[PDB]
């Protein structure tokens, strides 16, 4: 699992 | 000084409940489905949902026969999702993405009722805590879950309620290949008997951790701030191939110990929150396999002799695709060494 405030860092790399 | 223009966050379009899903929107919409699973633990009365029946202890692996209230089954569910493709263009597909879980287990709590109808622990003193083999697992897929029968003591007589394994040898007490199955019904399935299969399951996502004991603790976090990311290599997340979610999870959380010390499972529901959105895919499937099911639901249906499968009768089969120097080896023979011949020993 992963924090919500680094969520558009990890889908952003796509 | 004056402040600055407010951030842009993503528009709210509707809240509601299921039939909430089937707005008309554009393609960069995103929608977030939240739900949850009851466990299925066997439910011994009407009267103790939750729990199972008590445990027996110490019968023979030739004279094993537990009862369907006593044994912890997976949950499942299936998530109706709206066709998407309505208002498009033509030669054009889009389907659901799961791209996001978050979840978590409701109930955590209530292990703190000491004062219920437990053991007590010493001469003057609590109830006796929830303690023992837990087991947590969640899976989020477009498909439904693929399981896999392992389990000991193969001559355990189960009950009519639990789809169970069929033929069971000394193999099944060990990876046997013959026991592939769906997690297709709910309350069904016994825990002790399947785990998800590792080979199958390409378009689901399953996580699960349990450690079993005589006496360990459930530790059991719980936080809206934790997220799953449930994209693949590639970086697409489970694709809904039929307008479906499949959502499964089995939370065992230890043993109650009664008064009389004859103890019984106890289950949790867990949260889901599902982050899907539209994933543009190349349709599969034209016409020309569209044209060729009506023949396949028109011809007749010949039961011969078995041309596929274990037992087959084509002993050879050559493909050919384009042009080759001749080879001076005309069965062209590709393991150097298949059996294992001419090595040192
Ligand atoms: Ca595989």
């Amino acid at each position: 699992t992963a924090p919500q405030w680094m969520l558009p860092l990890l889908l952003g790399l796509y | 000084k004056k402040p600055k223009e407010p951030v842009q966050v993503p528009k709210l379009l509707i809240k509601g409940g299921v039939e909430v899903l089937e707005v008309k929107t554009g393609v960069d919409a995103i929608t977030e489905v939240e739900c949850f699973l009851n466990p299925e633990m066997g439910d011994p009365d009407e009267n103790l949902r939750g729990f199972s029946l008590k445990l027996s202890a110490e019968n023979d692996f030739s004279s094993d026969s537990p009862e369907r209230k006593m044994l912890p089954c997976y949950s499942t569910a299936r998530i109706p999702l709206p066709n998407l493709n309505e208002d498009l263009t033509c030669g054009n597909l889009l389907m659901w993405e799961a791209v996001t879980v978050q979840t978590e287990v409701i109930g955590i709590t209530s292990m703190l009722n000491l004062h219920a109808g437990s053991q007590k622990v010493h001469e003057h003193g609590g109830g006796k805590p929830i303690q023992g083999s837990n087991f947590h697992f969640f899976a989020v897929g477009g498909d439904p879950l693929e399981m896999q029968g392992v389990l000991m003591n193969y001559r355990t007589k189960y009950p009519d309620g639990t789809i169970t394994p069929k033929n069971p040898t000394a193999q099944s007490q060990v990876m046997n290949t013959d026991h592939k199955a769906y997690l297709d019904k709910n309350n069904a399935y016994p825990v002790e008997c399947w785990v998800p299969d590792p080979s199958r399951n390409e378009n689901t996502r399953y996580f699960g951790t349990f450690t079993g004991g005589e006496n360990v603790p459930p530790v059991l976090h719980v936080t809206n701030t934790a997220t799953t990311v449930l994209l693949d290599e590639q970086g697409v997340g489970p694709l809904c191939k039929a307008d479906s979610l499949y959502v499964s999870a089995a939370d065992i959380c230890g043993l109650f110990t009664n008064s009389s010390g004859t103890q019984q499972w106890r289950g949790l529901a867990r949260y889901f929150k599902i982050r899907l959105r539209k994933r543009s895919v190349k349709n599969p499937y034209p016409i020309s396999f569209l044209l060729s099911d009506l023949i396949n639901r028109r011809t007749q249906r010949v039961d011969g002799q078995p041309m596929y499968g274990m037992e087959s009768q084509v002993e050879e089969v050559r493909v050919f695709d384009g042009t080759e120097r001749l080879p001076g080896d005309p069965d062209m023979i590709r393991y150097i060494d298949k059996q294992g011949q001419l090595q040192t020993k």
